[PDB]
């Protein structure tokens, strides 16, 4: 009856409103930005012991210097992740340099709101945390289905983000080390998760000025827990 | 019996009785103009007469017309919605010019009328546009058949006539004209300009000033479509008075 | 052409057309997949007399090294299967290697996802179980659903009474059950016998390391029952 | 249920309500008038001041669509501006093809047919604007046309559009415009705007004046500031 | 140029091709393979313009394989030969013509062995034996001289060896090694390379 | 316009396709049509829904269409839709013959048309075709074959089946009487009359076509009125 | 733009209501009659001569498609003109390829195909017309009907429009196969006379014949003689 | 109800509800202020994690402040940037500010008249300098645009407008420092009584006679706040 | 329904 | 109906 590009009397796009609600169906992801690097942590949310935990990928590499945590409708995110990967490589090709975390986030958010009436029929029902290191140092950005993006010191997305964000604002400080940030987000994930946190039901990744995007192995997760 | 289902009153789909309501409503739109037009043909000429209402003194009355040259040899009178009318006039002019270009002779009046009617048919079958709320009457001389009067409607119907009318007093005009042909020998009009003015005066009960009507003519001796001046119309109104 | 947005967000962040597609899956016959040590097994429930059994099969080869089973709209399935078959050949053409089970899964999933965000189209009303072996001889089992989400499983079920079969497999999928090829096939038959109340109305297929798909005869299935 | 949602829908009595609703948007606008006199055409607009923050000259309602053609608008101003562009493009294209200045009557007809095209379809909505076109040349003399949202086009001796149209016409009818010069007419235009202005309801307005005639050598121009101020003073003192 | 040869016997087809890839004055590869497996019992041998040969042959390959996956059974040699011809003839007057010369060799369960000859214009002929390349000019008459329809696989190989020896003797190009394959009811068999 | 769009290609809350289901309703009100496979051929038996006295009968058949050299079909549903689809079947068959220079295998022809029907249920926002088809044929892969397709683009192979009016009652009679692997054409003919006898008897009211092999060549023939009137007489004795 | 969705869809009971409503437009149309004789076909129709002001010779209901094929209709006149134009075009496209006049059956099939399109294509309603097509090829007469759905039937004799049900049973009584063309014209006029009332003249009926010499409308003089 | 879902539907009162609803979107944005002297044009914006960008560079002589849908804002900013590039490419001179605004109005009007399209849910303040001196323009979802002495849009901007009217008689003769402070004071009116302008929440853009459009953030806005 | 499995 |  009503179109996808309709405004509400309050001046909001209905479809975008509903897409933001779908983020709340997603598992919790956390990002913290320190002077020593950025860390990303996500709840896997295993639904069955028969399911392979390593086939749940909610932190992905964009480039050597940029990672991405996602929450919401995961199938929607794959097309956004590809756009980010292609765009970083396009920038390298043309300019022979690394694309900044901000520029990558900006490029991905250009896709949003580009729906209407076999083109995109609806917005993407996913939120993204972009964490990486460029010449401005370590940086974390948040983007939601509306296409709004912003730099964050610490951010949580997903079902339990409101509570997790409260925890983050208490523990975070600007002079905080990366090792502290890793521990902080694991403690927060622990309390907001339904299941008991172990080495198989969470993901953790860091990007540092020193080294490339690093996904924590099983053994490395056990050490941290 | 006047039944309806779904969107049969909003778009041109069939009703349970097999009617097109949107087409019927387009005929009602013709009457929103509040004007009546009359056309009659004889052996020698064809004539169109219409009302000219200029209620505003601030109007330039010379720009108020329902008579249109389509070609040198084809005139028409438009009844109904004004902007719809002008659009159909432009289309007629286009079809006539294109015909001449492609075929190397002037379009017959019957063919131009058929073409406009065929275009109107499309609007009765495709849901996304509305029919035009107007009616076109064409006059011209045919080399073999003599003077011609043709009319097409928003339904995409068309026909040639001895005489016809359009607008508010269409039915009353048809009654008047029917009663007059049944008296003439060989069912044919003789004094054609006088017949058209008299018919329109009777059904409206006016009795016109020369500024209150428009008259267009084509004749066998003068095929070029001609619009009568105010003085030319007066000489007809004065003659119809002094008998 | 037709450009109506068919899959749209509703209040609460629901994609109704996708959820309705998932209902179409539940109306489908049960399909079970188990990944063994050096074997992968698919089994499907069958709905008759006078019918040619060969024509109506729910187990299909995508390539020499990949096959799949489906539940839901059978016409939609044929379309997805033939799309995947074309893609398997395009991959062999461009990379000169057979597809990994994961690659073709990812392809099928992204196809399904596109039909949830494209104008003028409804989603595919099928789930798929995709099995096979990789280059290094690792057995694989993946599941796709209408939303375009995919995951790897040790064992899984889709279609009518999938939830009951899944709960059976959770209690039964052990090392002892997948220790041999005979016990791996047995576990699938047992899983099916849990919802089919039958044994003569089941179709079963086996795939071994670089040995291609082998569909079992009714006489060979009667031996297990 | 309703017969008033689409321009591709007739009502049972043969009306197109979407066009009528667009005309209502014109009727809610403030008044513009055009008067054709002996040697040209003069336009005046009651331009409502919605904010003191705006510059004197903001939201012009008088446009040049060709060097010899002016346009005065009432209604939704964004729609009016786009129609000004249509008219400009039409005048431009005519010169390119035919090699002379577009006759005013032809321009009116062409733009009107564009306006009309927006009254047929569910795919688009009618323009919520009426406008006047004015021109002068030695060959054609002074000409004033008015087009409404339905796409109807007529020529006038005097014309008014907007909310005080009927009241403006009453005043215009009192003039023997045919015998008067543009200099006299600008004063009368200023006067009529001050008369029809509802001082109680709408508080502040700027008077906008333009003309085209023998005195401008057939070029459409804004009325000079000094002449405009004289007309404002005359209109103000007349309202005494 | 590149050399192709086929010899159809009663229940088999024998095929051979040179193993040289040349560029200007140098041999760049001496173990080149000009044969493409279409199915279990079909080989396509393809020579001609660089790029065109592998692009065309691999396109046919993937389409013949797709047919099998879609239908559960394979194209017959005759169906595959006509499919190949259709594609090549369709491209003849297009923006993308393929300058390739082909042999298609196959065994059908019902029809027996088959050998097809196709030139770049896409004329298709069934032949008991055929050859492509400049080498064909020196070898076709040896085949005409010695071939009989009932020739055994043993004799076919020696008759092939006669043709190849003629190239060594009389042909101006250095073609020292040849791929040899046979197709029968049991599929495609790799024979020993014939070397000089 | 979103107002006037009936949205023919969407899911219901139960995961159902309403237009497809309504199309199958249409078919259930169409003339009875059945096919029977035998060891030496296949047959189609159709109820003529053109049984008016003033009809001319200008064609050799009214409901049975030849598709290629080795295949025929019969239809139940909207006649005009059937004309579109049967034309398309002929085109697909010829496109295959052009490409491969061999006749299209029966299942390949069925799959190709079903893909078209499936497309109408998934995109384009059009009404589906209201047609079920029975296909009979012979190919070198599977010999004599009988297929059925429905509006969604599903198909299946059958030894015997029925579409159209009273098809449920017909399929019951087939299950009882059909001797799997032991049917000849003469006994299949008999069973067809017997099934049409219950679900509907006159020779003007039925139409029978047979497909056989003679000298390595397919023969498709519509039985003459004399042959049908003799088959009706042979049953009434039983 | 144009609507891309169908305006004809299946109802829960399996009906296409727009087609049924189209048939209601046909049944409400002026009566038409077709009779196939041994050596010809005749088409006859009523002209709703609602006035003496009409020029009855200005438009025709009985129309030539080719030299050997003619048609008439019941239902909506403007819809008929569309199909007349398409039929003429289809007949020429055939002739250009085959250099042979199109067989009547081939013309009917192609025209019926066009009528099918408007029951499925986007943003259009079906035609509110049924056609009677007559033709002569292979030394044999043909009479076809094509309905709004695109279904076609070969008739020995039929009627359409108002009171077609009564017309059909009238024909069933007064038709034998051996009847020749002269007699067929007589009985076709009588069929229209069953549901006329209004004093039949040669101005308010139209008759077309089709034989070996081809298709032509009967002249007003010829019609006057049969009356 | 039935008159408020489509931008192509006129209401009986001669209104288009979708356009009005789109205008509400800009009211939900945070406040921004623009004002000019005879030499400079200034933009000041309140920023609502880092504080969200509100001021965007368009060309050396043009900058914008945004209120409403961020995505529509970038779509419009990109169009504007392109128009400026095109002008310099073709004519080797800056695009006059008034000509750009006309191009914006023409562009944003198109979707207000076409079915299935929606208005731009963004309002712009445009600061520029050209041959005709400094400029402040305002653009609306309605596709209307205004030439301003000063303006404010966004939430609680009504009180910023009140300040501007009170003081606009002295704007023309202000030096740059006084003009920026006027803008800051106006923006401060929008804030709750307890809340204050900080270096975290204030963004300033300046263009003038001898100054290319420059954006001041964070540490760069300290000199402007110190004078208050 | 017969169009699932 | 006649269209079946
Ligand atoms: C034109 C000629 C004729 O007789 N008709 C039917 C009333 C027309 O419309
Ligand atoms: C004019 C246009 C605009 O965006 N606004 C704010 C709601 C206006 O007042
Ligand atoms: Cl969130
Ligand atoms: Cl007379
Ligand atoms: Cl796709
Ligand atoms: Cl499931
Ligand atoms: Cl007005
Ligand atoms: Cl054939
Ligand atoms: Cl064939
Ligand atoms: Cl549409
Ligand atoms: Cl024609
Ligand atoms: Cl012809
Ligand atoms: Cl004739
Ligand atoms: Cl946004
Ligand atoms: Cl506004
Ligand atoms: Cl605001
Ligand atoms: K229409
Ligand atoms: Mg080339």
């Amino acid at each position: 009856d009503r179109g996808v590009n309709t405004f509400s009397p309050e001046g909001r796009l209905f479809q975008v409103e509903y897409a933001i609600e779908a983020i709340k169906l997603g598992s919790t992801a956390i990002g913290i930005q320190t002077s020593e690097g950025v860390c990303l942590a996500v709840e896997k949310r295993i639904t069955s012991p028969l399911m392979e935990p390593s086939s749940i990928e909610k932190i992905v590499e964009i480039d050597a210097h940029i990672g991405c945590a996602m929450s919401g409708l995961i199938a929607d995110a794959k097309t956004l992740i590809d756009k980010a990967r292609v765009e970083t490589q396009n920038h390298w090709f043309t300019y022979n340099e690394t694309m900044t975390v901000e520029s990558v986030t900006q490029a991905v958010s250009n896709l949003a709101l580009q729906f209407g009436e076999g083109a995109m029929s609806r917005p993407f029902g996913v939120a993204l945390l972009f964490g990486g290191v460029d010449e401005k140092g370590p940086q974390l950005f948040h983007m939601d289905p509306s296409g709004t993006f912003v730099q964050c010191d610490a951010r949580a997305i997903g079902s339990a983000s409101e509570g997790a964000q409260s925890s983050l604002q208490e523990v975070y400080h600007k002079s905080m080390t990366l090792k502290e940030a890793i521990k902080s987000s694991l403690i927060i994930l622990k309390q907001v998760m339904e299941e008991k946190l172990n080495a198989t039901n969470i993901e953790l990744a860091t990007v540092q000025p020193g080294q490339n995007f690093h996904m924590f192995t099983k053994e490395e997760l056990e050490e941290v827990i | 019996r006047g039944s309806s289902a779904g969107f049969d009153r909003h778009i041109t789909i069939f009703s349970p009785e097999g009617r097109l309501y949107q087409v019927e409503y387009a005929f009602k739109a013709i009457n929103q103009g509040g004007l009546t037009s009359v056309a009659v043909r004889g052996k020698d000429c064809a004539v169109i007469v219409t009302q000219k209402k200029v209620p505003d003194k601030l109007l330039d009355s010379s720009t108020v017309t329902h008579l249109f040259k389509i070609t040198e040899n084809i005139g028409c009178v438009m009844t109904g919605m004004t902007a719809d009318s002008r659009s159909q006039v432009q289309r007629a002019r286009y079809e006539a010019a294109n015909w001449k270009y492609k075929y190397g002779y002037e379009i017959p009046v019957d063919m131009l009328c058929k073409r406009i009617a065929d275009i109107s048919q499309v609007y009765t079958q495709n849901a996304e546009m509305r029919p035009l709320g107007c009616c076109m009457i064409l006059i011209g001389i045919d080399e073999e058949q003599g003077p011609q009067v043709y009319k097409c409607d928003p339904a995409g119907y068309y026909c040639g006539f001895k005489a016809t009318a359009a607008g508010v007093k269409q039915t009353e005009s048809t009654s008047f004209l029917e009663k007059k042909v049944k008296k003439k020998f060989d069912w044919t009009f003789e004094q054609t300009v006088e017949t058209a003015i008299t018919c329109l005066s009777t059904v409206l009960s006016i009795d016109f000033k020369p500024s209150e009507i428009e008259v267009g003519v084509v004749t066998v001796e003068n095929p070029k479509f001609r619009i009568l001046t105010e003085a030319e119309i007066d000489a007809h109104l004065v003659a119809l008075a002094e008998r | 052409s037709y450009d109506r947005a068919i899959t749209v967000f509703s209040p609460d962040g629901h994609l109704f057309q996708v959820e309705y597609a998932q209902e179409a899956v539940k109306k489908g016959s049960t399909a079970v997949g188990v990944r063994g040590r050096d074997i992968v097994v698919l089994g499907v429930e069958k709905k008759a007399k006078l019918q040619d059994e060969r024509t109506v099969r729910k187990i299909c080869a995508l390539d020499d090294n990949v096959c799949m089973a489906f539940a839901g709209l059978t016409a939609d399935a044929r379309i997805v299967i033939n799309r995947a078959r074309v893609e398997c050949q395009s991959h062999r053409l461009t990379v000169e290697d057979p597809v990994t089970v994961e690659y073709i899964t990812r392809y099928i999933a992204s196809l399904k996802q596109r039909y949830t965000q494209s104008n003028g189209r409804r989603p595919f009303g099928i789930s798929a179980l995709i099995v096979g072996f990789d280059f290094d001889g690792t057995p694989r089992l993946y599941q796709t659903d209408p939303s375009g989400t995919y995951h790897a499983w040790k064992a899984n079920a889709i279609g009518r009474g999938a939830k009951s079969v899944r709960e059976f497999l959770e209690k039964n999928y052990t090392d002892e059950a997948i220790e041999t090829d005979d016990l791996t096939i047995k576990l699938v038959i047992k899983a099916l016998l849990e919802v089919v109340q039958g044994g003569k109305n089941i179709e079963l297929a086996v795939m071994r390391r670089d040995q291609s798909l082998k569909i079992l005869n009714p006489e060979e299935i009667e031996k297990y029952v | 249920t309703g017969y008033d949602l689409s321009a591709s829908t007739f009502s049972p009595d043969g009306r197109v309500f979407q066009v009528e609703y667009a005309m209502k948007a014109v009727e809610n606008s403030s008044t513009a008038i055009g008067i054709r006199c002996k040697d040209g055409v003069v336009f005046g607009v009651e331009k409502l001041v919605l904010s003191k923050l705006y510059e004197e000259g903001s939201n012009k309602r008088l446009f040049n669509v060709d060097r010899h053609v002016g346009m005065a608008v009432a209604g939704l101003l964004a729609d009016a501006r786009s129609l000004a562009d249509i008219a400009r493009e039409e005048a431009s294209n005519f010169r390119s093809n035919f090699g002379y200045n577009i006759p005013l009557k032809h321009l009116a007809d062409r733009v009107a047919m564009y306006v009309h095209a927006y009254t047929l379809y569910s795919a688009v909505r009618p323009f919520g604007c009426s406008f006047m076109l004015g021109s002068y040349s030695v060959n054609d003399g002074a000409q004033l046309y008015m087009i409404d949202p339905s796409g109807v086009s007529y020529g006038y001796w005097g014309c008014a559009i907007g909310k005080a149209r009927q009241a403006a016409k009453t005043e215009i009818e009192k003039l023997q415009m045919k015998e008067m010069t543009c200099r006299d007419i600008v004063k009368e235009v200023a006067k009529i705007i001050y008369i029809v202005h509802d001082e109680v309801k709408d508080k502040a307005f700027e008077l906008e004046l333009s003309w085209v005639g023998e005195l401008t050598n057939g070029r459409h121009e804004i009325v000079p500031k000094d002449i405009r101020e004289e007309a404002e003073k005359y209109a103000k003192e007349s309202l005494k | 140029m590149e050399y192709l040869i086929g010899i159809q016997g009663p229940d088999y087809v024998l095929v051979a091709s040179d193993r040289v890839a040349a560029s200007n004055i140098v041999q760049m590869k001496d173990d080149h393979d000009k044969m493409f497996k279409m199915s279990e019992k079909i080989l396509l041998l393809c020579v001609g313009e660089a790029g065109d040969t592998v692009q065309f042959a691999e396109y046919i390959q993937k389409n013949v394989q797709l047919y099998k996956m879609r239908n559960g059974y394979e194209l017959s040699p005759t169906a595959a030969a006509n499919f190949t011809r259709r594609n090549l003839a369709d491209c003849l007057r297009s923006r993308t013509p393929y300058h390739v010369n082909l042999l298609l060799a196959g065994y059908d369960e019902h029809e027996g062995p088959a050998l097809y000859y196709m030139d770049y214009l896409a004329a298709l002929a069934k032949a008991p034996f055929a050859a492509h390349g400049y080498g064909a000019f020196l070898t076709l008459s040896i085949l005409d001289r010695y071939y009989t329809p009932t020739i055994s696989r043993e004799r076919a190989v020696e008759l092939l060896r006669k043709c190849l020896e003629e190239l060594q003797k009389r042909f101006i190009l250095n073609l020292p090694t040849f791929s040899v394959r046979i197709i029968d009811k049991n599929g495609i068999h790799d024979l020993d390379n014939i070397s000089f | 316009s979103r107002r006037y769009d009936s949205r023919t290609t969407i899911f219901s809350p139960e995961g159902r396709l309403y237009q497809v289901e309504y199309a199958m309703e249409a078919i259930g009100h169409a003339g009875t049509c059945l096919g029977i496979l035998a060891n030496d051929g296949v047959l189609l038996a159709a109820e003529r829904r053109n049984i008016h006295k003033l009809l001319d009968e200008v064609f050799f058949s009214e409901k049975i269409y030849k598709l290629n050299e080795d295949m025929a079909c019969s239809v139940a549903g909207i006649t005009s839709d059937a004309n579109v689809l049967t034309n398309e079947l002929r085109l697909i068959a010829q496109r295959y013959l052009l490409q491969y220079q061999e006749p299209i295998p029966c299942e390949q022809l069925v799959t190709a048309l079903c893909d078209i029907k499936q497309a109408y249920t998934q995109f384009g926002g059009k009404r589906p075709f209201g047609v079920s088809l029975l296909y009979i044929g012979w190919d070198k892969h599977y010999g004599f074959q009988l297929y059925q397709s429905d509006p969604s683009g599903n198909y299946g192979g059958w030894k015997a089946t029925c579409i159209g009016n009273n098809s449920a009652a017909a399929v019951s009679m087939l299950k009882q009487d059909y001797k799997e692997g032991e049917m000849t054409l003469k006994s299949a003919l008999a069973l067809a009359i017997k099934v049409l006898n219950k679900t509907m008897l006159s020779a003007e009211k039925v139409e029978i076509a047979t497909l056989t092999r003679e000298n390595g060549k397919t023969v498709i023939r519509v039985l003459k009125q004399k042959e049908v009137e003799q088959l009706i007489k042979k049953h009434e004795e039983e | 733009r144009g609507y891309s969705f169908s305006l004809t869809t299946f109802s829960p009971s399996g009906k296409l209501v727009q087609i049924e409503y189209a048939l209601a437009a046909v049944a409400g149309g002026a009566p038409s009659v077709g009779i196939k004789a041994a050596n010809g076909v005749v088409l006859a129709t009523e002209k709703k001569q609602k006035s003496i002001l009409y020029d009855e010779r200005s438009v025709h209901k009985v129309e030539p498609i080719t030299k050997h094929i003619g048609l008439v209709y019941s239902g909506m006149g403007p819809d008929y003109r569309v199909l007349v134009h398409r039929a003429r075009k289809l007949a020429q496209q055939y002739y250009l390829v085959y250099q042979e006049p199109i067989p009547t059956a081939q013309l009917v099939q192609r025209v019926a195909s066009v009528m099918q399109e408007y029951t499925q294509s986007g943003g259009v309603r079906p035609f509110g017309v049924s056609l009677l097509i007559c033709g002569w090829n292979e030394g044999r007469p043909y009479l076809f009907q094509s309905d709004p759905s695109g279904a076609y039937f070969a008739w020995k004799a039929t009627a359409m429009g108002k009171n077609y049900v009564n017309g059909k049973t009238f024909l069933e009584k007064r038709y034998n196969e051996d009847l020749e063309l002269e007699d067929a014209i007589h009985t076709a006029i009588l069929t229209l006379k069953e549901s006329f009332e209004g004093q039949m003249t040669e101005d308010n009926i139209e008759v077309g014949i089709c034989n070996e010499a081809g298709f032509r409308r009967l002249t007003p003089t010829e019609v006057k003689d049969y009356l | 109800n039935q008159y408020d879902n489509d931008v192509t539907v006129w209401s009986p009162q001669g209104r288009i509800h979708q356009i009005e609803y789109a205008m509400e979107a800009v009211k939900q944005g945070s406040a921004t202020v623009g004002l000019k002297s005879k030499t400079h044009a200034v933009l000041v914006a309140l920023k609502r994690a880092a504080h969200q960008k509100k001021i965007l560079h368009v060309d050396n002589h043009i900058g914008i402040s945004i209120a409403g849908l961020t995505a529509d804002a970038r779509l419009l900013c990109n169009f504007m940037r392109q128009e400026c590039l095109d002008s310099r490419f073709v004519f080797d001179r800056p695009l006059p500010v008034s000509r750009l605004v006309s191009l914006i109005g023409s562009k944003t009007q198109i979707p207000t008249q076409r079915y299935g399209r929606r208005p731009y849910g963004v309002g712009l303040l445009i600061a520029g300098y050209d041959d005709m001196g400094p400029h402040i323009f305002q653009t609306c979802p309605s596709a209307n645009y205004f030439d301003c002495r000063a303006m404010s849009i966004g939430a609680r901007s009504q009180s910023a407008r009140t300040y501007l009217e009170r003081h606009m008689s002295e704007f023309m003769e202000c030096n740059l420092n006084e003009l920026v402070k006027h803008g800051l004071r106006a923006l401060r009116e929008t804030l709750p009584a307890e809340q204050d302008l900080t270096t975290k929440n204030v963004s300033i853009g300046i263009v003038g006679k001898d100054l290319e459009f420059t954006i001041y953030d964070d540490d760069d806005v300290s000199p402007f706040l110190e004078g208050l | 329904r017969s169009y699932y499995s």
